[PDB]
């Protein structure tokens, strides 16, 4: 038996510490720690409301746009303002297309790695390695000549003597199980998701003015002026150009990433049935269509002890029941005040003590609902999915289950999509069906632009006296992400912002209840403790971005 | 043919300055990391982590001592002996000021590693502060925004490899091909505020025909850079006024993270 | 699906007018042949030659009267009854009056058909004239430049297919979004004009600080165009002046081929 | 004896009308003429000699660059100004780039449509096409996946209905002689090669400021703004973006541009035993890298009879011999002065007739040197590097001929290359020369920018009286071009190009004598006397321009 620490966790976003207890080659229990926090919560105190968006987007820049969007959400509840649908469709657009760049790198730059002997592609045949995605996917990238020249390109690093990054890597591991062919078309499918996820992010740029940090938002709409006729302005050459980097993204989404998906789940089957987090899962609905801030084309929902058949609907960013569960406590994170806080009401007072397992042991919060842990991310968006019979979600996972079908003559139940790979197909199915989102959204401003309506945005007007209360729900990458302003004299009093690493990454809680990461790795398998790859496999999973969880 | 070390450290950081370099075209983050240099230490891109990780970073600042360009982003809390950011067990003040005994050159990219920026605004919960202020006996160049064009730190590192040293600096050591101008000396809208044709709200007539955004707030006026210019991305026409939002002034201390998006800018 | 026909005819033209569309982007060439339009004829790019294209075009106008938008580039020439430009042993005038009359939109790309352009300068050898001034009957939609960037082109066809009338135009009949605004009151050099900040010559020390280049023949106070904003390839940061040489001035009759390149503009 | 016209003649540069006599299904007697006339050469004079360059590059937007760049080229001969070494490197990664983009343009979109039956394409195996190239390209765009989408593209047009610019052409003719599976591997690469010359154009644009039609040229140098440290100039950044669209350029020359050459050589090898279109040949030395307008990358030479080991090399932009042998005659063409003229006496006076057989039937003047008939262009270009002894070209041919034989079992004689296909065998090896030419250029300016060297201009004087005379030389993508300015009392008083495809394609001489498009066609066999497209076939190989032959 022996206590390990992983410090850093390198390939995700932020700064984490994972420890484990091993017993009999296995994890027997887990700590999860957020070691950064810059109290961007107390930054934002006592500022203009309006203000609020562009310093807050600041908690994370691999999820960029989402902090800016809950933010001008939450002031917009706050305040009673109903959103231009042009600023909704706008919004939906970039929030699509960021997620899109978002789920693409994360399958690829950060956790390819982990199932991905680099070593061992110098090994492989391109043309064998061609033959195997015959009648797989019709990707036009797959030859022998592009993977000779990925070949070549790992050849010509290895030779330098200078493998940077890729060094010291966890090459011939024996919880490596890809075939050489298999290792190199992933490294070529790599650098390919590196041309994708640079179009989606030209899609985010000519809407948002930049990215990283998209600047088109306003509480009351968006700052981008709709004029067809209009030189300087959002004309219909602006939005042809946008519609240009839109119709890129699809074909290496179908063909390479939800294909890569399929065969790692093939490769690594034993991974279907392990880093289960939790038996509850929360989403929120998710880009809103009508005048309202409602009509959204995602649904959204609360799973109980995983019971799809039961679970309850959330149709509504206003809905009492979802605001009414969320607290957050810090009985074993470095603030003073313990006792589970609902956000409005909520203190984020630093009390760093240092490491201690029985005591605070992380800059995370610990969040619940109505009293229990909660997973939140692709994996709760799927299954909420699944539970509200949506048809194009069925038929995006049933596309996966076809091929791992096909190369493995096994099927795969909604029970092995409670685990470490059902958390990677999650994301993937949700990078798919955001394609769709793209085009309807898109769709949606022409029509409604040619139907003569250019509003973009309602000056708000902020009571001077009086405490007002709001709350800015987003379907963020990692999952349900929520901010909670209140307002009192015209002015922000309170800013807490619950993110989804929060939820997932969150120490143990006020009834010493274990968060995702934590449960997750009890059972893992660890081949060699000095290089517990099997633990970093898990925590990827999850998309850790740490920013995020401690803000 | 052997490539220039870089060794990336991360402080109080977003990531966006690491984000930045996706949508890089010239180079590309793939031609970067293949062609342009060695990145040595990077947590984000890393196949090892933990002690592997840190191995390899110990055994590039020993193989690389004098050779190396050192990238910080994000502030450094110096607040309760650094604790409000520990990498392995340390301050990460104490990683920061070990890898700059042996760098060649240091870069502070970003806003935040720049100035303090927006971890550093408000009551700073965290004694945040610049890479400079951490490194007081070293030349630290500056590459600030939140985060810059990449371009902005990616042409300082080229011109440091092809012409062996840093790029000519203002007196903030801010590279002059990005930063040597006020935006507003260089804004393609100067024409509208000349003639008193402002928006006064987003969607209104002056708005729509792409008129300046001075009343909106734009800090342009008061803030160096080449967002006007350069822009962003790539794509021709991308900048936040370009779009029809003000500059929010992120690059400039005391503008950016301190000032009202609506708060009018002094003229000089 | 059917795709909307477009016929183009080439009259005193450098051909320059359809390269244009071989830098376009959004769509490319191969996007706007194959999904936007059904180009049903243009010599250029026509598998069909000689009697095969000639009865291609007859077919199409047949085909598709009343539907089909008429495109031009280069002058017409009227001197000596139409026999500075014949095709298949006809005036080219002939050609185009014949396909104007069938036509559901017609467009003058380039300033040759826009308002004679070049070909019509000086002592103007053949008597080059405007599409307009040909079709005196009809309501002919103005993109000049030469060339004009290629969108401005495809947004004015893109406004036509999507929403069924052509865009918004100014009293030259060019379209507002493209032409609506003077360079020089939308200019990033605007600044420097201001402040008496000129090139005096290429290569001086304010030309190699991007300063305004009125002193050197600049006409942005006299030409309309998107040219600073829009600039040019989608790149970035591409335009004449931008690359450091005056606006000639291209789009605009009486500025662009009449007046010198060092010649000032007069200012509004 | 049958007469057919073709007119238009299409998939070129301008207005050509082609006449031939056919005896027994043989092509006896040709007749070009150019149809469109502007007067170009008088449109520009009376003019300060530095506005020249602006006007007269409207000569032609295929050649864009050339005219312009000739224009300065001529303005500062007649000045005695030694251009700026900074300004060559400029001015010849332009022309270098623009005429990638020109060769790529001529072989896809207008000349493959003459030797690939789209038709045919539809019923190809593409497995089959892709197995074909296996050993001959290391194209990464060679997949059977690329290959079907690129068929289902062609399948749903033709489904459409609309063939547009695709309809009524030569699909079945019997000088169709690809199979199936080679057509449609031709129209995929007609599809990338668009993507490749985008790419080159987009090197022009950021030096030129725009393409079509650069406007970063002056009398006396370039507009360009050297300066590394500064905001809104050429500075590292923008020399960083040009280099990285250069170093894109290579792989789609060297491996689909350069081998379907050779294959459509290998395909239809009667086609180098026709179109010779005459025994002398001219090229000039091209892209400067001294201070005072000289030592040539490239080099010229004038071939008399074929001879190239008796050829005489040209290695200067000042050669008293070259200036001395050009003369042009109108005595076929539609001015009044016929007698043969040296340019800088040279006049364009219309004299319009109509067409005659033995009278005038062009707009287009005769050129001669030294009273001969003289091809200028690619195969001209390629012929006098053989002649030079330059190992570049030498290699570049003799990877070509490698895999014609590979394809043949066949090897190419120099004898072979006096022909249609010998002319496009010519462009392409020019095409993949002058990649080099932008590597060497780029690093050319890096190094002298970093030795302090930033001048960029020389500005002129010129004298308010006296007559002064000057010519500029340029090896444009047709071949050799020259303009040639008369200043008198400080404007210019006479201005007279004479362009590469007013060599070739100009009517009969002074001495009846037939220039090279009426001389290539004596012989060709034409099936069907309604369909020549054997006579488009060779006519197309000159790469005609007809703005640039008569402006
Ligand atoms: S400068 Fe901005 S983008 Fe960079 S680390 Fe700081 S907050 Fe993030
Ligand atoms: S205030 Fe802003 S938008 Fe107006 S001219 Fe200045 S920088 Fe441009
Ligand atoms: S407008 Fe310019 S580019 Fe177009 S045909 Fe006329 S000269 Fe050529
Ligand atoms: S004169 Fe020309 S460069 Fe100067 S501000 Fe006006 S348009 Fe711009
Ligand atoms: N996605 C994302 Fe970031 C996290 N966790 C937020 O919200
Ligand atoms: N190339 C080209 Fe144009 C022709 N002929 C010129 O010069
Ligand atoms: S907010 Fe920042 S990105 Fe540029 S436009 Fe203003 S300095
Ligand atoms: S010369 Fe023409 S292209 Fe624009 S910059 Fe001036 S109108
Ligand atoms: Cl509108
Ligand atoms: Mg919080
Ligand atoms: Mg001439
Ligand atoms: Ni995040
Ligand atoms: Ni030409």
């Amino acid at each position: 038996s022996q206590r390990i620490t992983i410090d850093p966790v390198t390939r995700i976003e932020g700064h984490l510490r994972i420890d484990c207890e091993i017993e009999n080659g296995v994890v027997s229990k887990a700590w999860a720690s957020g070691t950064m926090w810059r109290g961007m919560e107390e930054i934002v105190k006592n500022r203009d409301p309006r203000d609020a968006w562009m310093i807050v987007q600041r908690i994370c820049g691999v999820c960029t746009t989402t902090h800016a969007l809950s933010s001008v959400r939450a002031a917009e509840s706050a305040l009673n303002i109903d959103v231009p649908v042009n600023a909704q469709y706008i919004r939906n657009i970039i929030l699509a297309a960021h997620t899109t760049h978002d789920h693409i790198v994360h399958f690829y730059q950060l956790s390819a790695l982990d199932w991905v002997d680099i070593t061992s592609a110098l090994q492989a045949d391109p043309t064998k390695a061609s033959e195997m995605l015959k009648g797989v996917s019709t990707w036009h990238l797959n030859s022998p000549e592009e993977f000779t020249k990925v070949q070549n390109k790992i050849k010509d690093l290895v030779a330098s003597g200078q493998l940077g990054i890729f060094a010291n890597g966890y090459w011939g591991h024996p919880a490596m199980k890809l075939p050489p062919e298999v290792n190199l078309i992933a490294v070529a499918h790599y650098l390919q998701a590196l041309e994708c996820q640079r179009d989606a992010n030209r899609v985010v740029a000519l809407l948002g003015g930049k990215t990283p940090h998209i600047q088109n938002l306003a509480v009351g709409g968006v700052a981008n002026p709709i004029n067809l006729d209009g030189l300087g302005v959002l004309n219909l050459e602006r939005l042809m150009y946008i519609k240009s980097f839109i119709d890129k993204l699809s074909d290496f989404v179908e063909q390479v990433y939800k294909v890569d998906t399929a065969v790692i789940a093939a490769f690594y089957p034993e991974w279907l049935t392990r880093g289960k987090g939790a038996v509850n899962y929360l989403s929120v609905p998710e880009f809103p269509t009508d005048s309202k801030n409602g009509s959204f084309l995602f649904p959204g929902g609360y799973i109980e002890n995983a019971d799809l058949s039961s679970y309850r609907p959330i149709t509504s960013h206003s809905d009492e029941y979802l605001i009414k569960g969320i607290q957050e406590s810090a009985k074993h994170s470095w603030y003073k005040d313990e006792a589970p806080q609902a956000p409005w009401e909520g203190t984020t007072i630093p009390a760093y003590d240092g490491w201690s397992d029985d005591g605070k042991y992380s800059w995370v919060k610990s969040p619940t609902f109505y009293g229990k842990t909660v997973e939140v991310g692709p994996l709760a968006n799927m299954l909420v999915k699944l539970a509200a019979g949506r048809e194009s979600t069925q038929n995006k996972l049933n596309e996966i289950v076809a091929i791992y079908q096909k190369l493995t003559g096994n099927t795969l139940e909604v029970a092995q999509l409670h685990s470490t790979l059902g958390r990677i197909i999650g994301r993937t199915v949700h990078c798919c069906e955001l394609q769709d989102i793209l085009q309807n959204q898109y769709s949606a401003l022409i029509t409604n632009i040619g139907k003569g309506d250019h509003t973009t945005f309602v000056k708000p007007n902020i009571p001077a006296t009086g405490e007002f209360k709001g709350v800015g729900f987003l379907e963020a990458p990692k999952g349900m992400l929520s901010h909670w302003m209140v307002i009192k004299d015209g002015i922000i009093s309170n800013y807490q912002a619950v993110v989804p690493s929060t939820w997932n990454s969150g120490p143990r809680n006020f009834n010493d209840d274990v968060g995702p990461y934590e449960q997750s790795l009890v059972g893992t398998p660890v081949a060699d403790p000095n290089k517990p790859l099997e633990v970093v496999r898990t925590i990827h999973s999850f998309d850790p971005c740490m920013a995020c969880a401690v803000h | 043919p052997q490539r220039p070390p870089v060794i990336w450290i991360g402080a109080q950081e977003c990531t966006g300055c690491t984000e930045s370099l996706l949508r890089a075209t010239h180079p590309t983050v793939e031609n970067l990391v293949l062609e342009t240099i060695s990145l040595e230490y990077h947590e984000v891109l890393s196949a090892a982590f933990g002690h592997q990780v840190e191995e390899n970073k110990h055994n590039a600042l020993e193989k690389y001592k004098g050779q190396y360009v050192l990238v910080v982003d994000g502030s450094i809390p110096l607040k309760d002996n650094g604790i409000y950011c520990m990498v392995a067990g340390e301050p990460i003040v104490d990683h920061i000021r070990k890898a700059a005994e042996g760098a060649a050159a240091i870069i502070a990219i970003g806003s935040c590693s720049a100035w303090g920026g927006v971890a550093a605004a408000g009551v700073n919960p965290t004694g945040a502060v610049s890479l400079q202020e951490v490194l007081p006996g070293k030349t630290v160049i500056n590459i600030p925004g939140c985060p810059p064009n990449p371009h902005n730190f990616l042409a300082t590192v080229a011109h440091i490899i092809t012409y062996g040293k840093p790029p000519k600096l203002d007196d903030k050591n801010r590279p002059t091909f990005a930063y040597g101008r006020l935006i507003h000396e260089h804004c393609e809208r100067r024409p509208h505020f000349d003639a008193g044709r402002f928006a006064k709200e987003f969607g209104d007539e002056g708005h729509r025909e792409g008129w300046c955004l001075y009343h909106l707030g734009c800090k342009g006026p008061e803030t160096y850079g080449n967002c006007s210019t350069l822009q962003f991305c790539d794509v021709g026409g991308v900048w936040p006024v370009a779009i029809g939002h003000p500059c929010y002034g992120c690059n400039e201390e005391g503008i950016g993270f301190h000032k009202g998006i609506h708060q009018l800018a002094n003229v000089e």
